[PDB]
């Protein structure tokens, strides 16, 4: 039931297909604005915010409450990749800066002192493990028809 | 005074923390009215056509349609060769193929150095 | 081998002089008795070959390739009964006999002792496709798809004659099992590179590989759901059969060669599961991830080992059943919607549960899970990729995180959440859509317990 | 004959039979979940003679029944081990997954599906089963996939919550990136040794080289939860409370920790793993306790307390005493299922609030859960002669008593004092207070299922550490000679964790308000990690999948290259050579023009 | 929720959300009773403090300052009732809601069960099939021209006239089906 005139088409020049193409997809002119005229093939598409649909008003009486939208409204490009499933753009309370040279700074500083800790072991005032035939040669490998040095342990 | 909260891509500016939305004018106040009518009129539409018993059918949406085609149909006949273009397409369809060829043939090289002096050790290696 | 011809043969009479209301009944059950005779080809020997005559012979990768194909056809039949039925008698009967045909040039395909028979029946597979996707299809660019899918086709499969006929004029045998016992080695040579090129093109763009994968997204969205079906279960699987057969004269030059087929498909298996992640089309989603799929089987058959091999042949029967299953999905819910877009039609478990149990073994199935067949294939082909290289794991990996992501994205938009509103015509699931879900699953969980049946001759 | 086997393995088999009259009419009946709990509990007390029986003698026995495909020299079976670890840990699992279905036959009451939620949880347990007597990788694999899918069906139990099918997809999404490493371990091994068998692996395997070891921590790593992986188990909380107390707490998550004490052979031959595994186990029990000690949601903090203990039980791992990460495992089992029985309880009681700012007073409201959620928090505390004493304390001597990294063992004392921290905090904020719920009082206990299923767990951790140390051979050197100060410090440490997070607990009633630090809030945002992991690279892989990977490429340059210029061409030529007037003048000049052309070119 | 929205937010609205929110935090800081009722005291002075003011640019300075402070001390994990849609519970209950058409899909023999609710059913959709058919005509003369401004729908005004659409709203499954 749609007609030719009622697909996206290519980029708006002019003021008066502007507003027309802006008619075409039920917004105002002054709301209307194409992305950016480059070779990738947006054409006349416009350009809505950024905002995901996670933030969007969750009391609003939706024709789609699960995805939050509205019948005839104009669906983001990107909607697939904002459907409360996946990346959201909700403000918290930190500053995105501040969260990542907190995580940042919080990981580099474990890290560093795992390598400290590395170089630094903790261990007991005792000796190595004293083990009684020839530091239990025959039975870790075998090879009995070789006769390895033999070793007596200290008597303290 | 507080610390200032910074908005970022993924992190947007909250609602009540728009400078815009303090600036009142009549302008904007007729904006507000005339997008709320756009949205009641397209509201008044879907409703009729949704609550008449009549229709068995599901109701055809031109929004998703614009959507769906305009993803789909309408990329390559809009688009124009252009330096951006051209260089992101180059790096992104060549760039990982040429890196992969290195990664793996200096790999294969290294094995066959190490099978053909035989400093390998492939004992119980008898699947492959 | 005329025991299975034959019969398919005679398929045609019966159709076209069938009663006007008998034509559905007297296929499916003649169909089904034909894939039934079709199973005494199974039983291989560890020998050669089964060698019928100086025509045809079977092998343990040709035999569940034809079992295959012989099972499709009742269940093509069963999907295609719905939308066919405000037609006229003759057209379902044309429609019937395309079907019969690309049968009966499959089955002669996948025998075919010499090699210039089986390019010829190759390609023959092409015609009824063709007219089967520009003629009974829905939407106004079918005519572009069929023109993309045929020429893609001749286009990778002309120099192929060249190459066969030159082959043929040069040892004097294009025969198989002559060409295997007097098989030579190729020199590193231009004339030689240009050879290989000529011999392996025509097969990876079937595949088709990742360059050359364009023309598999509309035939598929545009073909109706027969269409669908042969392309994604059987036809994608001619080129890797003919791989695994021509590939033994190309040696020892394979692994030079190999080298930008290889990249190509690591690369493009990660970039088509990637593609799937962002799609608005279930039929365009199941494209991409075969894509991805026959990837994977591309890399099989150029690392050119053992359990390579195994693992390829595996991998494609799991992959056509299952990509069978799927396409058959999508077209249950388009009959019912119209639209054929994921995001429209939303929450179908709380109205057709059965049938979401169905999309939830089909997904689990596509998303590799053990231990099913799709993953005796997937790790016998990455365990040899990792002989071949401990580097491919990297990117094996992330192509099975990235495949098990867009499975479920595909079971959660469309089966889980809140159904809309203003749909209304959803109405409850038939006997023959079940029927249809249960045969296209049940074979796969009765190979799961006899893996060795589907692994191949080098098994 | 030697009846260990035949019991060994009709357990595990008539764990099946009720998956098979799922189709029966009982299915169809209110009888079901009852059906379901009498075979599981007839499992256990079947089980239980293989462990007398391994007590006894310390008999040992593989079975490979069937033999499944060979492909040339290797050869694939069904295969199980009815080891040490097996025999021990089936009773535990059973026993712990009969108090789970007794509980939920009162959890889920009112749900419309409860057969179904029962089939769920028997095929998690038979797939766990499965995972844990697998004697072949294949196997082993299989369980480790059945498990999490079991996991994802369950955390999106009501489908029509947008949150639990996304946290669904987070448990298969970090599933699949330790998959990654379990597939990786899995090729090199068959590459190397020739096989998938245990057996043969260890046999073949002398010194261990790093790959396969790393890529067996990895998959560990991404099962468990560690720090790089975490999120996926806070985030399972959206799943009913018996699935978060049978798979997310004691059974399922413990299948990295359990992987590893598997291969404990190979991994005592290796130096470096041992190293990372104790470094990874220390910053989860770490990072974990800290993000406990500062939530509100009581599942979020047992399961924050879950992720800690299996942090610590990689602790163990490291420095090389895996029977004592086993002995772990099964103590944590019991206490922790029978904490999440109390947080249940509670959550059930006051009308599905899981907030602890809306319950106050409920030591004397609702004793038996008080009492029950008392001792399960000094269980886990580990207070000396508890379940939970004769597993940690060990932890903490043998850490201590070990050539390990000094930050590793800080780390693990500081993960004490916050287990202490939020143990305390838990109780303060959910038992001692003036109540805080709405006014429509709705507490009930009375119901013999939930006081059966958690008195027979209290029973457990109260006297199953006691009975299986002393039941159980001796496995390991003890640190039998310690400083006073040194053999005192974990009992010091818990006392000082409850001491101060008591007193700053305590400060709460005092009239005065001030602004939170950044630690606090570093600690409340799990140290940001889920905020910033979760938006910026999703972002930037589903962008670029639909910018160059779908549009940029498949849309428009592949489509430019091959069909666009040839039909550019084609059509140009096509224009060219059929653009002729019809003027035979023309046509013979360049007729003229060819003749002469052939003379002066072909001879 | 059921109300329809305005064309925006007045200076009294958003001072009084605000309250709202920061009173809401506020007791998710104050756990204890009494000291959230101090404390909300003491906030609830501290706003009545502005209240007779009349400068609108002043106005305009107070809230908005007051917002930049909320943000500061919001409670990152402030206390959300189980049903909201921040809740634990929030679309716990999706799965059962089913709609009411998919009862005429059933089989004559499960009809055969529960027969006096299907014709209750049948009495509801003849007097749906004749209001909406009123309805039509009620919305059509009293809609402004040029399409309606503000999405609320006006009331039945004659005797057995129904509220124009009213079927969806009336018809909803239920909060708890099952
Ligand atoms: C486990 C042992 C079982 C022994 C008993 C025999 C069981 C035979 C089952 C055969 C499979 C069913 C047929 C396939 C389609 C479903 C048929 C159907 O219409 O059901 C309607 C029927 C009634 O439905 P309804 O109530 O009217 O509808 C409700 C709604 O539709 C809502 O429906 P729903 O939500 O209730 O969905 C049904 C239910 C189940 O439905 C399904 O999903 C069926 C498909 C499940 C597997 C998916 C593919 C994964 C690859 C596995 C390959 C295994 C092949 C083994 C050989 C198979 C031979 C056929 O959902 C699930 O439980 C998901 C299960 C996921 C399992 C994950 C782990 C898999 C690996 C486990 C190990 C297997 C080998 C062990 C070897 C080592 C130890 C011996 O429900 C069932 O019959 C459920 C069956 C019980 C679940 C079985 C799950 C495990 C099956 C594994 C394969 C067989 C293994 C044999 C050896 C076991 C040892
Ligand atoms: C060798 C001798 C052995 C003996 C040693 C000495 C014995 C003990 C001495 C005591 C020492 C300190 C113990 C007190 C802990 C502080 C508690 C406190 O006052 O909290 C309130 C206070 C703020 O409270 P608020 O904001 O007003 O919250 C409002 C309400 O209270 C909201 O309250 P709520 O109702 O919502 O929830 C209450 C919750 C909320 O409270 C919190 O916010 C918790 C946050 C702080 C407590 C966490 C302490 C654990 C420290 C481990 C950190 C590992 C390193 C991390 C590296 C980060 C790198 C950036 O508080 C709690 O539940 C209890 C907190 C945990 C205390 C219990 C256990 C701690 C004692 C064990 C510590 C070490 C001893 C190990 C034992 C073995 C012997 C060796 O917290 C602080 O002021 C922080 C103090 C220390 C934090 C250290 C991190 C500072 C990092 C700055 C940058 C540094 C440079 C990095 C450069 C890197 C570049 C690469
Ligand atoms: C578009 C989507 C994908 C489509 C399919 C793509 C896959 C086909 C690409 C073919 C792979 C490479 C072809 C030839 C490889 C030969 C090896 C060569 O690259 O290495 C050097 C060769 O050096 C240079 O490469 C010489 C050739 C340079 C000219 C080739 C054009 C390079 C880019 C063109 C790519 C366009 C392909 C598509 C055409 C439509 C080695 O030096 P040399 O020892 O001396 O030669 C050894 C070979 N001998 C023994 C027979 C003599
Ligand atoms: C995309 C596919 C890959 C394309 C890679 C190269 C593309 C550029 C080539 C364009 C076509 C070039 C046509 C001329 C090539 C000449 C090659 C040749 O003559 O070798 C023939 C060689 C030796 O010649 P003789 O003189 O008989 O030997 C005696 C002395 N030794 O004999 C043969 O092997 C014959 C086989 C035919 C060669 C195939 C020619 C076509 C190019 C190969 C196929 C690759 C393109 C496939 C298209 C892909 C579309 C899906
Ligand atoms: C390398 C792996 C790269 C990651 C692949 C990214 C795939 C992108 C597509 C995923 C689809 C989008 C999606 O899932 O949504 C994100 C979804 C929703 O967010 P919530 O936090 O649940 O919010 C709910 C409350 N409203 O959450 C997620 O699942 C995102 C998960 C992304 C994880 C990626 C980062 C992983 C990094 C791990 C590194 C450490 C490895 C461990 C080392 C161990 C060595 C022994
Ligand atoms: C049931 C009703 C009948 C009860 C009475 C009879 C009881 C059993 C008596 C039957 C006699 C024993 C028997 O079955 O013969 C062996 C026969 C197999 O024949 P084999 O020669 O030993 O090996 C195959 C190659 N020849 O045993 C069986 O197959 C039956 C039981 C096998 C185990 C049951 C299957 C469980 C697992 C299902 C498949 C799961 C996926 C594959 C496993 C993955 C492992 C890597
Ligand atoms: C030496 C010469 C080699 C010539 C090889 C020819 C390859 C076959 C393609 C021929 C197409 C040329 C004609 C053409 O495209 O016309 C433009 C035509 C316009 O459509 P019309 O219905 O004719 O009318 C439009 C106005 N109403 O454009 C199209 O529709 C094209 C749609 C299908 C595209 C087919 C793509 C085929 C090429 C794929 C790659 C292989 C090409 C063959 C050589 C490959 C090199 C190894």
């Amino acid at each position: 039931h749609v007609t030719k005139d009622m697909f996206p088409g290519p980029y708006p020049k002019t003021p008066e297909e502007r507003a027309a193409a802006a008619k075409k997809y039920n917004m105002r002119v002054e709301d209307y604005e194409p992305y950016p005229d480059d070779g990738m093939g947006y054409g006349d598409y416009p350009k809505l915010p950024d905002r995901s649909q996670q933030e969007r008003d969750p009391w609003y009486d939706w024709d789609h409450p699960d995805l939050r939208l509205n019948w005839g409204e104009p669906i983001h490009w990107d909607l697939d990749m904002y459907i409360r499933n996946r990346v959201d753009t909700s403000p918290t309370p930190v500053s995105w800066n501040t969260m990542c040279k907190h995580l940042f700074g919080f990981v580099a500083f474990m890290l560093f002192m795992f390598w400290v800790g590395e170089i630094y072991p903790s261990y007991q005032p005792v000796g190595p493990k004293q083990y009684p035939y020839n530091d239990l040669y025959l039975e870790r490998g075998g090879d009995p028809t070789k006769e390895p040095e033999p070793v007596v342990h200290y008597e303290i | 005074s507080f610390p200032k909260y910074k908005p970022s891509r993924l992190a947007t500016l909250p609602a009540t923390l728009d400078p815009a939305e303090y600036d009142i004018s009549p302008e904007t106040r007729k904006a507000q009215a005339e997008r709320l009518a756009i949205r009641s009129r397209l509201k008044r539409e879907y409703l009729l056509q949704y609550n008449d018993p009549n229709r068995l059918g599901v109701i055809e949406d031109p929004a998703l349609i614009r959507w769906t085609y305009a993803r789909s149909a309408n990329i390559y006949p809009n688009f124009r060769p252009t330096p951006k273009t051209s260089l992101l397409g180059a790096l992104f369809g060549i760039g990982p193929l040429f890196f992969w060829y290195y990664v793996f043939k200096t790999d294969r090289d290294k094995k066959e150095k190490l099978i053909q002096e035989g400093k390998l050790d492939q004992t119980f290696n008898i699947s492959y | 081998m005329l025991k299975i011809i034959i019969p398919t043969t005679m398929l045609l009479p019966m159709t076209w002089m069938s009663k006007h209301n008998m034509i559905w009944i007297n296929a499916t059950v003649h169909s089904l008795l034909i894939s039934l005779i079709s199973l005494s080809l199974l039983n291989q020997l560890g020998e050669n070959s089964l060698n019928f005559s100086l025509t045809f012979f079977s092998d343990s990768l040709s035999a569940p390739l034809l079992v295959l194909t012989t099972w499709l056809l009742p269940l093509m039949l069963m999907a295609s009964q719905s939308h066919l039925s405000k037609e006229t008698t003759t057209r379902k009967k044309l429609y019937i006999t395309m079907l019969i045909l690309l049968q009966l040039f499959l089955i002669m395909t996948f025998t075919a002792t010499e090699l210039i028979l089986f390019y010829i029946l190759f390609e023959a597979t092409l015609v009824p496709t063709l007219i089967i996707i520009t003629r009974w299809g829905n939407q106004t660019e079918r005519l572009n798809a069929g023109l993309y899918f045929l020429f893609y086709t001749l286009a990778g499969s002309l120099p192929l004659l060249v190459a066969l006929v030159y082959i043929q004029n040069t040892t004097g045998s294009l025969n198989f099992l002559i060409i295997h016992y007097w098989s030579h080695p190729l020199s590193n040579s231009w004339s030689n590179i240009f050879m290989w090129l000529a011999c392996i093109m025509a097969f990876m763009v079937k595949m088709p590989l990742y360059g050359l994968h364009l023309w598999l997204p509309k035939a598929h969205v545009e073909a109706p759901i027969a269409g669908s079906m042969v392309l994604a279960a059987v036809l994608l699987k001619l080129g890797g059969y003919g791989m695994m057969r021509i590939t033994t004269i190309l040696n020892p030059l394979t692994n030079y060669m190999a080298y930008p087929f290889l990249m190509l498909s690591m690369w493009g298996m990660i970039m088509t599961s990637s593609i799937c992640l962002r799609q608005t089309d279930l039929k365009s989603l199941i494209a991409y991830s075969s894509v991805s799929h026959m990837a994977l089987v591309i890399v099989a058959i150029m690392i050119q080992t053992p359990w390579s091999f195994m693992g390829a042949t595996a991998l494609m029967i799991a992959h056509g059943l299952t990509s069978s299953m799927l396409f058959c999905l999508a077209n249950t819910n388009y009959e019912r919607v119209h639209s054929r877009t994921m995001i429209l039609a939303r929450g179908l478990q709380t109205l057709l549960p059965l049938m979401a149990t169905w999309w939830l073994v089909a997904s689990l199935t596509n998303l590799a899970l053990p231990p099913s067949i799709n993953l005796i294939g997937e790790l016998f082909i990455i365990t040899a990729s990792f002989s071949w290289s401990n580097i491919t794991i990297i990117l094996m990996g992330m192509n099975m995180m990235i495949t098990a992501l867009y499975s479920l994205y595909m079971l959660i938009t469309t089966q889980r959440g809140k159904y809309t509103h203003h749909i209304n015509n959803i109405k409850p699931s038939f006997t023959r859509e079940n029927a249809l879900m249960a045969l296209h699953i049940l074979p796969l969980l009765l190979l799961t317990l006899n893996p060795k049946m589907i692994l191949g001759p080098l098994y | 004959m030697n009846p260990f086997a035949s019991l060994t393995l009709t357990t595990l088999t008539i764990l099946t039979i009720p998956i098979m009259m799922s189709n029966s009419n009982i299915y169809k009946t209110n009888l079901y979940p009852n059906y379901v709990k009498t075979t599981v509990s007839y499992a256990f007390t079947l089980s239980l003679v293989p462990l007398l029986m391994f007590m006894h003698t310390g008999q040992e026995m593989i079975i490979s029944n069937w033999h499944w495909m060979t492909l040339q020299t290797v050869e694939l079976s069904l295969s199980f081990k009815m080891d040490y670890f097996s025999v021990m840990f089936i009773p535990v699992a059973l026993f712990v997954t009969w108090s789970i279905m007794e509980f939920s036959m009162w959890y889920m009451h009112s749900d419309p599906f409860i057969n179904r939620f029962f089939k769920y949880l028997l095929l998690f347990l038979i797939t766990m089963m499965i995972l844990v007597t697998a004697n072949n990788l294949f196997q082993l694999f299989i369980g480790w996939e059945g498990v999490g899918i079991m996991s994802f069906l369950l955390i999106g139990w009501w489908h029509g919550r947008t949150d639990a099918n996304t946290a669904a997809l987070q448990a298969i999404l970090y599933n699949r990136i330790g998959d990654i490493g379990f597939v990786l371990s899995m090729a090199w091994f068959l590459t190397h040794s020739n096989a998938w068998d245990l057996q043969q692996i260890f046999m073949l395997n002398n010194e261990c080289p790093n790959m396969p070891l790393i890529g067996l921590l990895l998959a560990a790593a991404g099962k468990s939860a560690q720090f790089g992986l975490h999120p996926w188990l806070p985030s399972a909380m959206e799943g009913p409370t018996p699935v978060s107390a049978l798979l997310h707490s004691s059974t399922m998550v413990v299948a990295g920790v359990f992987l590893l004490i598997r291969f404990y052979p190979l991994m005592e031959t290796n130096k470096l793993v041992q190293t990372m595994t104790l470094c990874l186990g220390a910053i989860t029990t770490l990072f974990t306790a800290l993000c406990a000690i500062t939530q509100n949601d009581i599942k979020k903090i047992v399961a924050f307390s879950t992720s800690s203990q299996l942090g610590l039980m990689m602790v163990t791992i490291g420095i090389n005493q895996p029977h004592l990460a086993f002995l772990h495992i099964c103590m944590h089992a019991f206490f922790k299922a029978m904490l999440f029985m109390c947080s249940g309880s509670i959550i059930h009681s006051l009308n599905d609030e899981q907030d602890i700012r809306k319950m106050g007073g409920l030591y004397k409201a609702m004793p038996f859960t008080t009492t029950a959620l008392i001792i399960g928090s000094l269980a886990l505390t580990g207070m000396p002669y508890l379940t939970g004493f004769y597993s940690k304390d060990l932890i903490i001597e043998a850490v201590n008593m070990s050539y390990t990294n000094a930050w590793a063992l800080l780390m693990t004392l500081i993960a004490t004092s916050l287990t202490a921290a939020y143990s305390t905090r838990i109780i303060f904020f959910a038992f001692l207070g003036k109540p805080r719920f709405p006014p429509l009082v709705l507490i009930n206990e009375n119901n013999p299922l939930l006081i059966n299923s958690i008195k027979r767990l209290l029973i457990g951790s109260i006297f199953a550490g006691f009975i299986i140390s002393n039941n159980i051979p001796p496995m390991t050197v003890p640190n039998t000679t310690m400083p006073l100060y040194m053999k005192m410090t974990a009992l010091i440490v818990t006392i000082m964790g409850f001491m101060l997070a008591l007193e700053l607990n305590n400060t709460t009633y005092y009239l005065k308000f001030k602004y939170p630090s950044q630690t606090y809030k570093f600690s409340n945002m799990l140290g940001y990690y889920p905020s910033i992991m979760h938006r910026l690279p999703t972002y930037h892989n589903l962008s670029m999948s639909q910018k160059s990977a779908s549009s940029l490429l498949d849309l428009i340059w592949l489509e430019t290259i091959l069909p666009k210029t040839t039909s550019f061409i084609q059509m140009k030529m096509s224009i060219m050579v059929s653009n002729q007037k019809g003027l035979i003048k023309l046509y013979f000049l360049s007729f003229l023009i060819t003749i002469m052309i052939s003379m002066t070119l072909f001879n | 929720a059921f109300s329809a929205p305005a064309a925006y937010l007045t200076h009294q609205q958003k001072v009084l959300r605000l309250y709202k929110r920061a009173l809401r935090h506020l007791e998710s800081w104050c756990v204890h009773r009494d000291k959230y009722r101090y404390f909300a005291c003491l906030m609830r002075a501290r706003f009545d403090e502005h209240k007779n003011e009349k400068d609108m640019v002043k106005a305009t300075q107070l809230l908005r300052q007051a917002e930049e402070e909320f943000w500061y001390g919001q409670h990152p994990q402030p206390y959300i009732f189980p049903e909201s849609p921040g809740g634990t519970s929030y679309e716990r209950y999706e799965c059962y809601k089913v709609p009411e058409w998919c009862l005429d899909d059933w089989h004559p023999s499960e009809k055969a069960m529960y027969p006096d609710y299907f014709a209750k059913r049948e009495q509801w959709k003849r007097l749906r099939r004749e209001s909406w058919e009123r309805e039509v005509k009620q919305l059509q003369e009293e809609t402004p021209p040029g399409g309606p401004r503000t999405e609320a729908l006006p009331p039945a005004r004659k005797e057995g006239d129904l509220p124009p659409l009213w079927w969806h709203i009336v018809t909803r499954p239920r909060e708890r089906p099952m």
